[PDB]
């Protein structure tokens, strides 16, 4: 219903003046069409500035919202042009969830498509992913986070925790791609690009010369992390032992960009801000 | 050309005089005639790469890589920069430095720690701060590229403002090594091309003597970055053997996979980039190019576009050669030895209490199998309930090799007893299953 | 009436080995006042002996609506869903 | 099962004085094999004593569909219609 | 698809000449508008002849075919213009009806709208009439006739029989109109005009000089009579004693046509063919 | 003019000679100058009015009403008619006879029984068949219309073919009666206008003498058809009294009904057709025509278009006169004595445990009632539960005539006890209920 950026451009298209102004902006300004390093305008900088200013007082300049489900990429292309670029605690959560009308309702609403009835059948991944996003969108942090970020003392607890997202269906895939390519593939879709950027924003270091974040950053990090679940960039705990997390990717055949791939991956695999935020939720 | 560092750093104070020299950058060559031409980005940058302001203060000598203050940075300058820093305290400001017409190798970032005070009194500076930057530098030098000057030791704001303090430098631990820092030289250079196969990393000792003499020493690390020193070997060598069935048509039947690996570094284009192509195929006939190999995937398994026939012959030479350009070529050869020689089936209806001559000929799979795969050298069998398991020989498929499946004399079959039989039909070369097993269904009543 | 009880999943006796729990609701109570014409007929057909009355019976307090699906992970890390397992509304049918 | 019996309207005991007749069909027989998950739960919840089991009961053989409307004229020349009075189909609900 | 007579007249209407010729024929020629005995032309015979001849070479004069399903009567009007022209037996019926799936179903389908729940409420007459027509249309003569034409020995039987059609709703009305006016009003409606004419045809005397019909005419008479039930011309037994029947009309204020009104009424009230046919059904 | 019979009849045989006279028809007058002109319809008709064939055989004398054969009907003629008779045996054929430029009075049907044989031998005919038609005729003569010849007795085919048989006729039982059949006359006539008030029906005796004399007698019936012999009487005579309420406006208030009846026959236009109109209304004022009476319905009740006022006066003369034409007028008079002098209500909310001064004034119907009907001479009462029945005087409407309904001191009213009261309000002239009773609803709680 609410297209967002795309709808707005449609509104712009309706009037001749706005369409022309938009055309000039596209012609004059690189937007994010070229590499930033290149950021060489198609014409000249002065011309781009004028074209940009030309948009003011038109329907155009819009913010791109996620709501463009099918056409996230198209939305993102637009918008970016302007923008840039056993007892245990996991068991207590499962108990609290089922004993609540909203959580029980939304827990099974996602388990339903994420599981398979028979051994060599296969789940619908998109139904499982959508329902996953529904779960963290509709169930308050209280019950939704208890499932995912519960502290553990033994493997029965950790094996339970790692299963929350039904990894077999939602996480694992036959081939493990390269991390930088999947980043690319995530940035095409409107939903993933939106959720990936909040992750990188909310779960970044203190912005002093220390590689740790602050306590006031904690909630925003966990929200940003949890929002990744059900996207192409879905993360899970990599083993049944630690809090180390990662998408379904690795750094094989990174060629000349091996430094950048491992850097991207250690933002998942060795994130101190995330580690601390997860530990804070189920500890003190 | 490439910088010998990705990042440089110095300090800047309030009210440093226009004319203060700051530091040098250095670009080494990728080819012998290359000569750097240095220029700065347009802006100064602050915390988390905030774009602060056009750079009105620092200039660079385009031939020599000397950065210096064209204009002093007074209290008001530092305020204009601070207020543009998005609310973060202004601790560091940087500039980009490009080496022709920001990432290593072609762009270096120069960082300055800002200190909201005047440059300190000369007599207050300890040897360590007189001698080297606050964190010692480390260097990047490419193997197999021309040697040249990659560092300068003297701290330029200290030599400028404290010219009565004498400072001298030398290296230790470079004996037989490719580094020169000459008596009375403040520069360090390499003397011959480096080579990662001989040494990947150096760690020399830089020694500063101030003045009464006091000495400070720091490590001086150099990382060797890569060259196509190495060529590729086919572990296979001569793949004497390869086999493909005779005359088997397909989009691309996979005859066999040959592989190669490069000694060089995988991250280096030298090792990793290996490509496979078939240089030759003798004989020319029947078709000149019967096969193809996937160059890039490194699967490098040969696939055949065209048909094959009884031992005509086959010999291919495969080249791994990294590139047309300067890459090391190498080959291995393989001989392909040719093996010399659609919609599912409907359930069968049969009528109960059936009588008449023993053998009731029902279906014929053989002219399907040989029809599809183009072979009669295949042995057909049948297994499941009435054939091979429980009720035994009720359905039997033929000591003669023609895939005729028939009902035998189970006293004509009883629909009260068993009213349906499900049987699996097999085809097998000489031991090996060429086909998947089909499922046959025989129902026992009348009509249809 | 509708009634509710807080239970372990193993208490349900459905063959699951787990530690997860649930709220289970059931319909119970007397409700056989011969509401409909059909049920009035049965009481009368028995009183005047006409039926013989082998296994004929009147309205029962049964569930009319069912609650949400309930999920759980068992001790063997396998998920399960219970459907149409707990009552939402009760009526005599 | 479904069962049928041929009856006078006065046999229905519904307060009508008349001479007209009808075919009446009713659902009878045992049918309590605990079909659904809900009904499996009840049998188990009682066996392990957990319920206490006040007035809780399982599935009943009740009508699922009803026959056509039946009309008649009484001794006083007044018409009447019986609705939802005889069973067409039977099930355990 | 093929209207037949009506379609042809439509074709005639298209052209001005044909329409005019048709108009003249209607004005000049009685057609079957009046009683044949009357067959007095609206103008004079010579004028009618000329008008008739006037039709030749026009689309008009058509044969009327059956295919006009819904509007048979309209077609017939056209086309004819040219062409011409307690134990008891009523209780056993009520028993047999209810013990049968079709009859029980259709008996109550008509009792439902024909009766009222409370004293001074009033039935929907058109719903009651439609359902009545449905009853005699869908239930075989066997069960449908047993209800209406049952022989009786006592008043319990006759009072039952007279109630079959739920007279209070379907028969009776506050004012009793004149019989000839209601005939007029019946002839306006397609259904009544069709059912009234079959009555007059099927239940007429032997066509010798005797005022009685034959046994081979019996079935057709009862069908024609029963088909009147649910029309404006609905007939019922006038008392609880005899087989004398009549519509809801009388011959008050017939003016100069008093002879013709009583003649129409005695076709209902003193019909020997009907009387005999009714008696034959439930006697021998 | 009208025929003296609706239907005539004779016999026709095969091979009767062209020139055979058949019978006469007769038309009597409705006015003295009227003269019939007879013509036949175009066709012959058979069983159930089947149209058989154009009539090529029988003609009529237009002035005299003599029917005769213009052409003989031979075997082939009777075949052409038989085959057109729709499968019915051909027993009777008829023609229509019109008496100016088929129903009585202006059209007569002439029926012929066909006998498939020759006319019989004269010597075979018995007196009865020589003398009268097979069924004797009966006659129609209108009261108060000119007398004239209405019958002729001789059987024309018998006089023609058997002229040696003498036949003579007379009447009996006509003494002092209006009928003449003169010595040697074969015609019968009336002598003066008839009158249904004196005699509705005559039954004379017709007597035929054949030849040796033999006599046959048959009844000779005559029915008198009607005249406006009578005038109309108002049973009311002078309706001294009539009453209408004063100044009551309405589309048509019905003041009163006057009625009249006519002695004449109802089926006759003379009796039945009576019309009522008001000839005069004195006085002229205020409005000249205050009333109207329904002329035709014979309801003939006066209704007033205009308003009325206190005894101005009123006198109307009513005329029943059958028609402008020759109808008998008569009158009666009535005096109108003038009587000298919208959407339903919402439920009332009242608040429980209410305290404050006794009488709680709630609603006022009086300014509605007098407002709508325009009268204060009306007495209001209230009855139901709290007023007049059970709890007694909780609600009381006023010894003073102004339709104010109030709650009294029932100790302030308890919503636990009774939470709703339904009461009916009455208005009554002087004894009589002028209005329908309204229903008032009082609810006992707060808010709204
Ligand atoms: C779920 O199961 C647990 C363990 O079986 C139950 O806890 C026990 O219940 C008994 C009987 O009421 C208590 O006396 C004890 O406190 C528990 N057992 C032990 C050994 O400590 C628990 O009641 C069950 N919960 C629900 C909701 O059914
Ligand atoms: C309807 O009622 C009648 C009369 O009550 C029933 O007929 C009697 O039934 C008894 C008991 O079966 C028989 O012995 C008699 O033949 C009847 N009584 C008398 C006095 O003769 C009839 O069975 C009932 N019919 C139905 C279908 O219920
Ligand atoms: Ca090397
Ligand atoms: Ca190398
Ligand atoms: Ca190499
Ligand atoms: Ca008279
Ligand atoms: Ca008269
Ligand atoms: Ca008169």
């Amino acid at each position: 219903d609410r297209l967002d950026c795309v709808k707005a451009s449609d509104q712009c298209l309706k009037e001749q003046s706005c369409s022309t102004k938009y055309r000039t902006l596209r012609q004059c300004v690189a937007g994010k069409e070229t590499n930033f390093s290149l950021t060489s305008g198609l014409e000249a900088k002065d011309e781009c500035r004028s074209a940009m200013e030309a948009l003011k007082q038109k329907s155009l300049y819009n913010c791109r919202c996620k709501r463009g489900m099918k056409k996230e990429k198209n939305c993102l292309r637009i918008y970016w042009s302007m923008y840039q670029s056993k007892g245990n605690n996991c068991l207590d959560a499962a108990k609290a969830c089922n004993l609540d009308d909203t959580c029980k309702k939304y827990r099974s609403a996602y388990i339903t498509p994420c599981t398979t009835s028979m051994s060599n059948e296969v789940c619908n991944r998109r139904k499982c992913h959508k329902a996953l996003r529904q779960f963290f969108d509709k169930v308050p942090a209280k019950h939704s986070y208890g499932m995912l970020f519960c502290s553990c003392r033994d493997i029965a607890c950790t094996e339970r925790r790692r299963q929350t997202i039904v990894p077999v269906c939602s996480y694992e895939e036959r081939e493990r791609p390269n991390c930088l390519s999947l980043q690319d593939s995530c940035k095409t879709n409107y939903i993933c690009r939106s959720r990936l950027a909040d992750f990188f924003t909310n779960c970044q270091p203190e912005s002093r010369s220390v590689s740790n974040c602050l306590k006031e950053n904690y909630a925003d990090c966990l929200l940003a992390y949890s929002g990744l679940i059900g996207t192409v960039m879905t993360p899970n705990y990599v083993d049944s032992s630690s809090l180390s997390v990662a998408p379904w990717c690795d750094c094989s055949n990174s060629g000349n960009d091996l430094e950048d791939c491992l850097k991207f991956l250690n933002f998942f695999k060795d994130n101190t801000c995330l580690k601390n935020a997860i530990q804070a939720f189920g500890n003190g | 050309l490439y910088f010998s560092r990705d990042a440089y750093w110095e300090k800047l104070y309030v009210d440093q005089a226009a004319g203060t020299p700051l530091l040098y950058v250095h670009a080494l060559r990728d080819a012998p005639e290359e000569v750097p031409s240095f220029r700065l980005g347009q802006h100064l940058y602050g915390t988390y790469r905030t774009r602060l302001h056009e750079n009105n203060w620092i200039r660079i000598q385009e031939d020599t890589g000397l950065l210096y203050l064209q204009r002093s940075l007074d209290h008001s300058s530092w305020e204009k920069l601070s207020v543009r820093n998005r609310g973060f305290p202004l601790l560091t400001v940087y500039l980009k430095v490009f080496l022709s017409p920001c990432q290593w190798p072609g762009c270096a970032r120069v960082y300055f720690s800002f200190f909201n005070t005047s440059f300190p009194a000369c007599s207050s500076l300890k040897p360590r701060e007189l001698c080297f930057p606050e964190t010692r530098p480390s260097f990047r030098i490419r193997e197999n590229r021309p040697p040249g000057t990659f560092h300068q030791f003297r701290l330029l704001p200290v030599q400028f403002l404290c010219p009565q303090i004498s400072v001298a430098y030398r290296l230790l631990e470079g004996e037989g090594l490719p580094f020169r820092s000459a008596p009375d030289s403040l520069e360090v250079s390499t003397r011959w091309a480096l080579d990662r196969e001989q040494r990947e990393k150096y760690e020399l000792v830089a020694v500063c003597t101030v003045h009464r003499e006091e000495v400070v020493m720091v490590p001086f690390p150099v990382t060797v970055y890569d060259e196509d020193d190495s060529a590729p070997t086919f572990p296979a060598g001569v793949d004497t053997a390869s086999a493909v069935v005779e005359f088997k048509r397909k989009e691309d039947t996979v005859v066999a996979t040959l592989r190669v690996f490069d000694a060089d570094v995988v991250p280096a284009s030298g090792e990793l980039v290996r490509r496979y192509t078939s240089t030759l195929l003798p004989g020319d006939t029947w078709a000149q190019q019967t096969f193809r190999v996937e160059h890039w995937p490194n699967e490098t398994s040969v696939q055949a576009n065209g048909s094959f026939v009884r031992a005509t012959v086959h010999d291919y030479r495969l080249v791994l050669n990294r590139n047309l350009s300067i890459s090391e070529n190498r080959t291995m050869q393989l001989a392909v030895l040719v093996n010399d020689s659609l919609h599912l089936p409907s359930t069968y209806s049969l009528s109960v209490s059936r009588r008449a001559r023993r053998f009731a000929q029902i279906g014929k799979v053989c002219v399907e199998n040989c029809q599809a795969f183009s072979g009669i050298n295949v042995q057909y069998k049948l297994h499941s309930s009435g054939a091979n398991c429980s009720t035994l020989g009720v359905v039997t498929s033929a000591e003669d090799t023609s895939g005729i499946l028939f009902v035998n004399d189970t006293k004509a079959l009883r629909r009260p007893k068993c009213a349906e039989l499900h049987y699996m039909v097999v085809a097998t070369d000489q031991q090996t299953s060429r086909q998947a097993q089909a499922q046959l269904l025989v129902t026992v009543e009348g009509s249809y | 009436v509708l009634t509710a009880i807080h239970l372990n999943v193993t208490d349900l006796g459905l063959g699951y080995e787990t530690k997860e729990e649930l709220i289970f609701r059931y319909c119970s109570g007397s409700c056989d006042a011969a509401e409909t014409t059909y049920d009035k007929i049965l009481k009368n057909l028995s009183r005047n002996r006409r039926l013989v009355s082998d296994k004929v019976g009147q309205a029962c307090c049964r569930p009319i609506a069912f609650d949400d699906d309930l999920s759980f992970l068992d001790d063997n890390l396998v998920y399960h869903i219970l459907r149409k397992h707990s009552a939402k509304r009760c009526g005599c049918i």
